[PDB]
């Protein structure tokens, strides 16, 4: 994960790469926040 | 047919899209992924090799004279429209007669479609101005009216049937490219095979993403 | 003349060939494609695929067979599941070499033991003969090809009237220099005086687009003369 | 040094107006090289266009050959 | 697709950079001449026979 030159060489299991175009990883977002919802029920659930 | 849709997939998120839990799992399973993720690679640059090698069989690419004195001859149809994307007016029918977020993407043709009209431009312009000398070497420009004379004398008809028949033989060619832009225009199922192509590509995919539906 | 060019024609093989190792790249993918396919094949058997252990031994050393056989079972449905692959990639692969040979048996058919009439089958330009030579799981093919190199511009007209008969070239195309009117064959630059040997007669000048005025010359005329 | 093309959004890489062959391709006739240095991204060259000298009284007609030798490989 | 595009490969090398004499390759009828026009996905020949 040091460099995009990096992921190839680990991609391609060897330290030496040609010319040419590779496809290597995956671009992706990460979160940034938690939503945790549920509906506003006050009522204490009768399981006694 | 040329060319599939440079269909490309990803293993890990199409199998545990989001999942630190699932990845781990699907990494005792060896070189799995990393083997069909090279195989559609595989396919995905020989189709660019096809369209190179159908297309890109000419070194220079030609252009026309404004003159079109073809003797009778008339291409307009078939040249390129350079009032429009430069394609002829039977290649804008051919475009017309014929029609996700996991991991299932597309990638671009490496030539475009504007790009492909340039080569089929040339092989169009070397084929009327040059004959077939420049597939062989240096594309020498011949009359029009000459080159059929060649093509006669290359099916047993002497050469002097042409020229006796110039006039005739203008019209029929003429009349001739007329009927395929009706043939084109008319129905969609001419165009039947490369659209199979495309549908049998759709429901491929189609197919493969109902499977994540599956227990 | 053609002697020297088809000699260093050879040279120039010898030092593409020397030098650039990546002119043999089709076999080259072969080897790589095929060794690609066996060390994957290999390395599978690394591969837990959900038991216990990846070494056959280790487990049958661990557990009863009542257990064991489960894992055991799991190795299995893996190990066969990647034979599956391999032999089907190969298939496929065999079948586009396949193609390759028969193309190749093809091209030694036509281009070797005859003289193509396909353009572009025998390499760029006119096709003359082909050597095939042999290689690591393939063959090479020296085609010996003619390809026209220095133009000239002349003046064209698809037929000649001499008396108000429409003459034709019996095998060639009109050309003039300027001033003279001469037909000749039509890849290399060779006049000849238009005689009637040279053109043979059909019709008359009022039908043919493009026709000029020309001199045809009769050898017969000053035979009878003299 | 951030060059927008069809394919997508490509960083590294100076965009360049001539057009040479291709020597990697990206997608949608972007094709990169490393030249004199920098990675450089352009739209690949189709060849030098030759406007043929079409006319109908005009004919053009070796007066020399070559013989060359191709090697193709199967 | 791979085995189409060289015979699509082919005939615009013999069909269109030159005149084939091979029958019923180049369409029904003794053979003249052919032009390309694109295609999305494939290409389409007008055989001029
Ligand atoms: C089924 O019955 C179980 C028996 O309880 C009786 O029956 C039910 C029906 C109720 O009516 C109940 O009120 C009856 O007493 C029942 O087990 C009981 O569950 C509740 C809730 O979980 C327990 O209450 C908890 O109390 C502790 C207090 O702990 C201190 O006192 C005890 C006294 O024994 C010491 O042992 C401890 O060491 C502590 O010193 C609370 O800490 C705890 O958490 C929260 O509650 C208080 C306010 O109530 C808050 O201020 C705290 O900060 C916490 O936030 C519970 O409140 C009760 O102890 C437990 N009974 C016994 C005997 O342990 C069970 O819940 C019923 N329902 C089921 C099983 O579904
Ligand atoms: C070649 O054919 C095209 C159409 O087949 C001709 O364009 C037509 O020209 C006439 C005028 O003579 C117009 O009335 C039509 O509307 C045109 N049709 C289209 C589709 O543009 C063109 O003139 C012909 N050229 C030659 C040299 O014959
Ligand atoms: C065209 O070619 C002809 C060859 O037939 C040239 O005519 C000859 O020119 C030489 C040069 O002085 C004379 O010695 C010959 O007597 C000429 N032949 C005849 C039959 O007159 C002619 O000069 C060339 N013209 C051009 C413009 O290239
Ligand atoms: C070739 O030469 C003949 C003469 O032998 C030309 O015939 C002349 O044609 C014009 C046009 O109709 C007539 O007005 C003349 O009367 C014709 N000449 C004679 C002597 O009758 C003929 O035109 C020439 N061809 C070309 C293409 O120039
Ligand atoms: C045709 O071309 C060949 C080369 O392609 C010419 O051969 C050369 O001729 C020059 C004379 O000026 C010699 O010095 C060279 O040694 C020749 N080359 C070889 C490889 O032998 C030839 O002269 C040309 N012929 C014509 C008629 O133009
Ligand atoms: C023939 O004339 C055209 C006119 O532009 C020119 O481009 C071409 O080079 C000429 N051919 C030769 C062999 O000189
Ligand atoms: C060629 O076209 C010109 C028009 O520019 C015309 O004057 C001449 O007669 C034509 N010649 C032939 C042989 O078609
Ligand atoms: C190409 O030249 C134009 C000026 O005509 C300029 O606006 C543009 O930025 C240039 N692009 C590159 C990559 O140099």
């Amino acid at each position: 994960a040091l460099d995009p030159l990096s992921e190839t060489k680990c991609t391609l299991k060897s330290f030496t790469v040609e010319k040419g175009i590779y496809q290597t990883s995956n671009f992706r977002v990460q979160p940034t926040e938690s939503i945790v919802r549920f509906p506003n029920i006050t009522n204490l659930c009768p399981f006694g | 047919p040329v060319s599939m849709t440079k269909t490309s997939v990803d293993c890990t998120m199409y199998i545990c899209g989001d999942s630190t839990e699932c990845s781990n799992l699907l990494l005792q399973y060896g070189s799995f992924c990393t083997q069909l993720n090279r195989a559609l690679t595989g396919i995905a640059v020989e189709q660019d090799k096809n369209t190179q090698e159908v297309f890109a069989q000419v070194k220079q690419i030609y252009k026309t004279p404004p003159i079109k004195d073809f003797g009778g001859f008339n291409f307009s149809q078939i040249l390129p429209d350079p009032s429009k994307s430069k394609r002829s007016f039977i290649e804008d029918l051919l475009f017309n007669k014929v029609t996700k977020f996991n991991g299932l993407t597309v990638l671009p043709p490496l030539l475009t479609d504007e790009m492909i009209a340039q080569y089929t431009s040339a092989l169009l312009a070397g084929t009327i101005t040059s004959g077939w000398t420049f597939g062989a070497g240096a594309a020498l420009q011949i009359p029009f009216a000459m080159q059929m004379a060649y093509r006669f004398n290359g099916i047993g008809v002497t050469q002097n049937v042409l020229y006796e028949n110039q006039k005739l033989i203008a019209n029929q060619f003429n009349s001739a490219i007329g009927k395929i832009q009706d043939s084109l225009s008319s129905t969609a199922s001419a165009l039947g095979k490369l659209q199979d192509v495309v549908n049998q590509n759709a429901q491929a995919l189609n197919t493969l993403v109902k499977q994540l539906s599956s227990n | 003349l053609i002697a020297n060019q088809f000699n260093s024609a050879i040279g120039k093989i010898q030092d593409s060939l020397s030098s650039t190792a990546s002119a043999l790249g089709k076999l080259q993918d072969v080897v790589n494609q095929n060794a690609q396919a066996l060390n994957t094949l290999v390395k599978q058997l690394s591969s837990n695929f959900g038991a216990i252990s990846s070494v056959l031994n280790d487990i049958l050393s661990r557990l009863d067979p009542p257990e064991a056989e489960v894992q055991i079972d799991r190795l299995i449905t893996g190990r066969l599941q990647s034979l599956q692959t391999y032999v089907t990639q190969q298939l496929i692969r065999a079948a586009e070499i396949r193609a390759s040979a028969n193309l190749a048996a093809t091209k030694m058919s036509e281009c070797v033991l005859g003289q193509s009439k396909r353009v572009d089958f025998c390499g760029k330009g006119y096709h003359l003969m082909s050597f095939p030579q042999s290689a690591p799981h393939g063959v090479v093919f020296l085609h010996v090809t003619y390809v026209p190199a220095q133009e000239k511009n002349f003046t064209t007209a698809p037929a000649i009237c001499h008396d108000g008969k429409a003459h034709f070239p019996r095998e060639g195309v009109f050309v003039s220099n300027g001033t003279h009117w001469f037909v000749t064959q039509r890849n290399f630059y060779e006049p000849q005086i238009i005689t009637t040997d040279n053109t043979f007669v059909s019709g008359n000048c009022d039908v043919v687009i493009g026709i000029v005025n020309n001199t045809v010359y009769d050898p017969l005329q000053p035979e009878l003369d003299s | 040094n951030v060059f927008q093309t069809r394919a997508g959004c490509l960083i590294g890489a100076e965009h360049v107006n001539n057009s040479y062959e291709c020597d990697i391709p990206i997608g949608a006739g972007i094709c990169a090289s490393y030249q004199t240095q920098s990675i450089i991204a352009y739209t690949m060259s189709l060849g030098a266009e030759n406007s043929v000298a079409y006319s109908n009284n005009s004919i053009a007609i070796p007066t020399n050959f070559t013989i060359s030798v191709t090697t193709e490989i199967l």
